[PDB]
RNA sequence: GUUUGACCUCAAAUCAGGUAGGAGUACCCGCUGAACUUAAGCAUAUCAAUAAGCGGAGGAAAAGAAACCAACCGGGAUUGCCUUAGUAACGGCGAGUGAAGCGGCAAAAGCUCAAAUUUGAAAUCUGGUACCUUCGGUGCCCGAGUUGUAAUUUGGAGAGGG
RNA sequence: GUUCUUUGUAAAGUGCCUUCGAAGAGUCGAGUUGUUUGGGAAUGCAGCUCUAAGUGGGUGGUAAAUUCCAUCUAAAGCUAA
C-alpha cells in the first residue's frame, strides 16, 4: 500500500520537497477563486480515512478563509458601555476557521451534505481547506447502507449546528472531569442546574 | 473476453470433468498502485514503469527509492495515458510485470539491461544535483549583457 | 500482595487472584516491521528539518545540553527533547 | 443563610404535576413492551459485581454485563448469549475468582431454567415471567459463621495499625539511607 | 485553614460505634442465650462493617462475656475493654 | 507527422433527471452579545456565559458505546430523577457564586470505516433502453472507476498457514 | 396455521499449534493573547508562533526534575428508550 507512505510523508511538512509543493500549490489556490470545485483530492489518504470514496456522489471543494482575530463591527470601535470589554482587535471567534469554511461551502452547495474537511495549506493572509461533501439524492448513496444515514433529514447543515469534528471540539464535547460544563450541551447543563425542581409533596 | 471465458468455464466445469483446467494460466500486466507497491516488498516484480506526470506527485516520489532498495529495475515513462492505453483505462500512473512467457523472457532481460544502462547507470547521480535554476529569455539577455 | 488491613503499604482485603488476559489495546503504537521500513525510507527521502539540522551542529559544537534546551523550546517538553536528541545522536553516530 | 434567587429563577421552574400521569404511561409502556416481547422477560440477566469506593466495597451489586471469560467458561458465545437474553460487557475484567465463579453459576442456572424455541416453527406457549432479576436475585456472600472460638495472640491491633502507619510514613527515608550505604 | 482540591467524602467515611451498644448488632433472639452462655470456646462474632461501622470506641462498659469483634479500626481503650472480658479483635479491610 | 488521435484541466447549453431557498420557531444545536439592578459612588465582580440580534433541524433534538470514573476485594456507553450539596472550590475571601465521582432509580443496544495483493481474472456502481409480477427485477449499451469501487478485518480483537 | 422454494454441498460458529497483529499530523502537546469556568502556578474554547512520538501517547484536580505504578487508546463515523 501507498497510503501509509503518503501519511508518513505528509507528516514531514518542513522538508524541502513538501515546502516546495506548498509554495507552488498556495500560489495556484490563490490565483483560483475563494471557493472552487476540486477535481480530485490533494490528499487521498486523508480524504479516504475521513470518509471519501472515489465514486459518484462524493464531492471535494477547495475553500479559502481569511486569517486572524475577530473584529466587532461597531462604528468607530466604540462599544458604548463599561470600559472593561477589551481592546477590539483581540476577539477570537469560538468557532474555528475550518467550521467557517465548511459552512460557506455548504451554503454554496446546499443540495450536498458536508461530511468532513481537512487543512491543505496556509499563508499569512489565508488558510486553505478541502471539504468533503456527499449527494444524498444520488441513488448510489441512497443505497449502499454505509452512507445512507447522511440522507436522513437530521443531518442537514451538520456544519452549521456543530456536528462535524471541529464543531464537537469547539463545543468541547468529550468525556472527563475537564469537560464537565460542556458534555451534553453547555446551555443544556446550565438550564438543568439553574432550575428549581419542586415536587407535589415538597422535600 | 471475460464473458466468453466465464460461459466456457461454466460449460466445461459444471457439466464436464475439470475444475480450473478450462481457462489456462493467464499472463498480464499489473497496474494498480497499491497492488504494485505490494508486489514490491515481496519482490515478485521484474519491471516497473512509473508515469512522469501525476497530479499529486507525492503518490510516486517514494517509488524509485523503494524499487532501488528492494532491488527492482524501475523506469520513468512519459505518459500515464500511454499506460491507460495498454491497460484499458484512461490513466494508470504505474505499470508492472512480474512474469512472462519463455518466448519473451530473453527480450525482458535484454530490456531490463537496456533500462539499467540507459536510465539508472546514466542517472544514478540524480539523488543530488538540484534542477530548476532557469530564467526567462529577457532576464537571460540582461544577465548576458551585464556579464560581458 | 495484600495484608488484610485498612492501612499500610499494601492495604486491602485478600482475594485469591486472577490474571485475566493481555488486552490488545495495550500494545498500541508498538513498532511493526512495516512501520519501521516505511519510516526509514521516508527519512531517507525527506531528510532533515531545519531545527534538526541545527541540532546536529549543536551536538557537535556545543554539547547535548544546548540541544536539549533548544529542542525543549522548539518542541514542547523535555521528555520529547530527550528522545529527539537521542535520535540525532544515533543519526550522527551512524552517518559518521 | 444562602438562598440563590438573584437570577430570573421564576422562568426556570419545574413543578412535577406530571408525576402520576408519567407513572401511568410508564406502566402502559411496560405492558406494551411485554406484549411485543411476549415470551421474554423485559430484562436481561445482569451479573454480580463488587462495588468500588471503600464506603461501598462491603456490598455486592448488580452490574452491566458478563465478561467474555465468564461466558466462555460457561460454554457459550457472546453473540448467542446476547440473543438468548444475557448482557455482556467487553470492558469488565476478572481479577476475583469468587465473583468469577458466582457469575458462572448464574449463567449455568439461567441456561438450565430457560427454554429456547426453534427458529422454524412450533413455538410452544411458555407463560412469560417478567423479571429475571426476581427469578435470579443477587445474594450477599456470607463472611463467617455466627459463633466461633476466640483465639488471642497478644499483638494488639491498635499497635499493629500504628506500626503499619509508621512503616508507610518512614519507608522512603530508610530506602535513601540504605542507598547512601 | 488549608485547602483540599477534589475533596470527596468517601475517603473519610468512618462512622463510630462505642462499646456500650455492641449487642444491638446481635439480634434479640440470639442475645440472651449468648449472654447466659459465657462460653469462651464458642463466642458470637460481630461484623461491624456489614452493620455500617468503621471504627469502634470505648465509651462504656460491656459485661465480662467473650466476643469476637471484626473491625477496620479500634481505640486502645476499646481493645483493652474487650480483652478484659476475653474477646479478641480481628482486623479486616 | 506543420497530420491524426489519447489524457488532464476549465467551460457551455430552455441539454436528461433531481435538489436548496421561505414559513413556523413552545422545546432543540451553535454563534454573537448588553445595560437596568446588587455591591457605597465603583474599574474587578453581580445581574449573565441572561435579554435582544444571526444561522440551522426534528418529532423530539443533542449526547452516546471511554484517549471514562477511580485508587476500591475495583467499577464499566449516553441521557434524566433522588442524593451527593448550598458541600469541595471561586471571590474587592465582601456582595455573592458554586460543581463532580460514589450510591438508589427510570430506560436499556449495540456497532461501523481508513490503515492488508482479488491479482488465477473490478468480482463493484449510476444512468439510457426493451420486457416484467414496478417503493423494485432481468437482459442489453453507453459510462464512473485501478490517483482504488466489492467481499474480508476494527483493537472486545483479528488475519495468513497448518 | 396452509401451501410456494429447499436455497446449499453456499455461508457462519467452534478446538490446538505456528508467523504476524498495519490502528487517523499544522494533529497531540507547549508558549502567548482574549474569553470562559467552582476549577484554584491557570477548566474548556479560539487566534498567532513552535511542533512531535511509536515498549508510544493521554489522564491520574499543587508548579518542576528523577524512579515506578494504575487506567484508557484521541486527532474519522452511526445508533432506539
Amino acid at each position: 500500500g501507498a497510503y501509509k507512505y503518503l501519511e508518513e510523508l505528509q507528516r514531514k511538512k518542513q522538508s524541502d520537497v513538501l515546502r516546495f509543493l506548498q509554495r507552488v500549490r498556495v500560489w495556484e489556490y490563490r490565483q483560483k477563486n475563494v471557493i472552487h470545485r476540486a477535481a480530485r483530492p490533494t490528499r487521498p489518504d486523508k480524504a479516504r480515512r475521513l470518509g471519501y470514496k472515489a465514486k459518484q456522489g462524493f464531492v471535494i471543494y477547495r475553500v479559502r478563509v481569511r486569517r486572524g482575530n475577530r473584529k466587532r463591527p461597531v462604528p468607530k470601535g466604540a462599544t458604548y458601555g463599561k470600559p472593561t470589554n477589551q481592546g477590539v482587535n483581540e476577539l477570537k471567534y469560538q468557532r474555528s476557521l475550518r467550521a467557517t469554511a465548511e459552512e460557506r461551502v455548504g451554503r454554496r452547495a446546499a443540495n450536498l451534505r458536508v461530511l468532513n474537511s481537512y487543512w491543505v495549506n496556509q499563508d499569512s493572509t489565508y488558510k486553505y481547506f478541502e471539504v468533503i461533501l456527499v449527494d444524498p439524492q444520488h441513488k448510489a448513496i441512497r443505497r449502499d447502507a454505509r452512507y445512507n444515514w447522511i440522507c436522513d433529514p437530521v443531518h442537514k447543515h451538520r456544519e452549521a449546528r456543530g456536528l462535524t469534528a471541529t464543531g464537537k471540539k469547539s463545543r468541547g464535547i468529550n468525556k472527563g472531569h475537564k469537560f464537565n460544563n460542556t458534555k451534553a450541551g453547555r446551555r443544556k447543563t446550565w438550564k438543568r442546574q439553574n432550575t428549581l425542581s419542586l415536587w407535589r409533596y415538597r422535600k | 473476453e471475460k464473458k466468453e471465458r466465464l460461459t466456457k468455464e461454466a460449460a466445461a466445469v459444471a457439466e464436464g470433468k475439470s475444475k480450473q483446467d478450462a481457462s489456462p494460466k493467464p499472463y498480464a500486466v499489473k497496474y494498480g498502485l497499491n497492488h504494485v507497491v505490494a508486489l514490491i516488498e515481496n519482490k515478485k516484480a521484474k519491471l516497473v514503469l512509473i508515469a512522469n506526470d501525476v497530479d499529486p506527485i507525492e503518490l510516486v516520489v517514494f517509488l524509485p527509492a523503494l524499487c532501488k532498495k528492494m532491488g527492482v529495475p524501475y523506469a520513468i515513462v512519459k505518459g500515464k495515458a500511454r499506460l491507460g492505453t495498454l491497460v484499458n483505462q484512461k490513466t494508470s500512473a504505474v505499470a508492472a510485470l512480474t512474469e512472462v512467457r519463455a518466448e519473451d523472457e530473453a527480450a525482458l532481460a535484454k530490456l531490463v539491461s537496456t533500462i539499467d544502462a540507459n536510465f539508472a547507470d546514466k542517472y544514478d547521480e540524480v539523488k543530488k544535483h538540484w534542477g530548476g535554476g532557469i530564467l526567462g529569455n529577457k532576464a537571460q539577455a540582461k544577465m548576458d549583457k551585464r556579464a560581458k | 500482595v495484600k495484608t488484610g488491613i485498612a492501612i499500610g503499604l499494601n492495604k486491602g482485603k485478600k482475594v485469591t487472584s486472577m490474571t485475566p488476559a493481555p488486552k490488545i489495546s495495550y500494545k498500541k503504537g508498538a513498532a511493526s516491521n512495516r512501520t519501521k521500513f516505511v519510516r526509514s525510507l521516508v527519512r531517507e527521502i525527506a531528510g532533515l528539518s531545519p531545527y534538526e539540522r541545527r541540532l546536529i551542529d549543536l551536538i557537535r559544537n556545543s554539547g547535548e545540553k544546548r540541544a536539549r534546551k533548544v529542542a525543549k523550546k522548539r518542541l514542547g517538553s523535555f521528555t520529547r527533547a530527550k528522545a529527539k536528541v537521542e535520535e540525532m545522536n544515533n543519526i550522527i553516530a551512524a552517518s559518521r | 443563610l444562602k438562598n440563590h434567587f438573584r437570577k430570573h429563577w421564576q422562568e426556570r421552574v419545574k413543578v412535577h404535576f406530571d408525576q402520576a400521569g408519567k407513572k401511568v404511561s410508564r406502566r402502559n409502556a411496560r405492558a406494551t413492551r411485554a406484549a411485543k416481547i411476549a415470551p421474554r422477560p423485559l430484562d436481561l440477566l445482569r451479573p454480580v459485581v463488587r462495588a468500588p469506593t471503600v464506603k461501598y466495597n462491603r456490598k455486592v451489586r448488580a452490574g452491566r454485563g458478563f465478561t467474555l471469560a465468564e461466558v466462555k467458561a460457561a460454554g457459550l458465545t457472546a453473540a448467542y448469549a446476547r440473543t438468548i437474553g444475557i448482557a455482556v460487557d467487553h470492558r469488565r475484567q476478572n481479577r476475583n475468582q469468587e465473583i468469577f465463579d458466582a457469575n458462572v453459576q448464574r449463567l449455568k442456572e439461567y441456561q438450565s431454567k430457560i427454554i429456547v424455541f426453534p427458529r422454524n416453527g412450533k413455538a410452544p406457549e411458555a407463560e412469560q415471567v417478567l423479571s429475571a432479576a426476581a427469578t435470579f436475585p443477587i445474594a450477599q456472600p456470607a463472611t463467617d459463621v455466627e459463633a466461633r472460638a476466640v483465639q488471642d495472640n497478644g499483638e494488639s491491633a491498635f499497635r499493629t495499625l500504628r506500626l503499619a502507619r509508621s512503616e508507610k510514613k518512614f519507608r522512603g527515608i530508610r530506602e535513601k539511607r540504605a542507598r547512601e550505604k | 485553614g488549608m485547602r483540599y482540591f477534589h475533596k470527596q467524602q468517601a475517603h473519610f467515611w468512618k462512622p463510630v460505634l462505642n462499646l456500650d451498644k455492641l449487642w444491638t448488632l446481635i439480634p434479640e433472639d440470639k442475645r440472651d442465650q449468648y449472654l447466659k452462655s459465657a462460653s469462651k470456646e464458642t463466642a458470637p462474632v460481630i461484623d461491624t462493617l456489614a452493620a455500617g461501622y468503621g471504627k469502634i470506641l470505648g465509651k462504656g462498659r460491656i459485661p465480662n462475656v467473650p466476643v469476637i469483634v471484626k473491625a477496620r479500626f479500634v481505640s486502645k481503650l476499646a481493645e483493652e475493654k474487650i480483652r478484659a472480658a476475653g474477646g479478641v479483635v480481628e482486623l479486616i479491610a
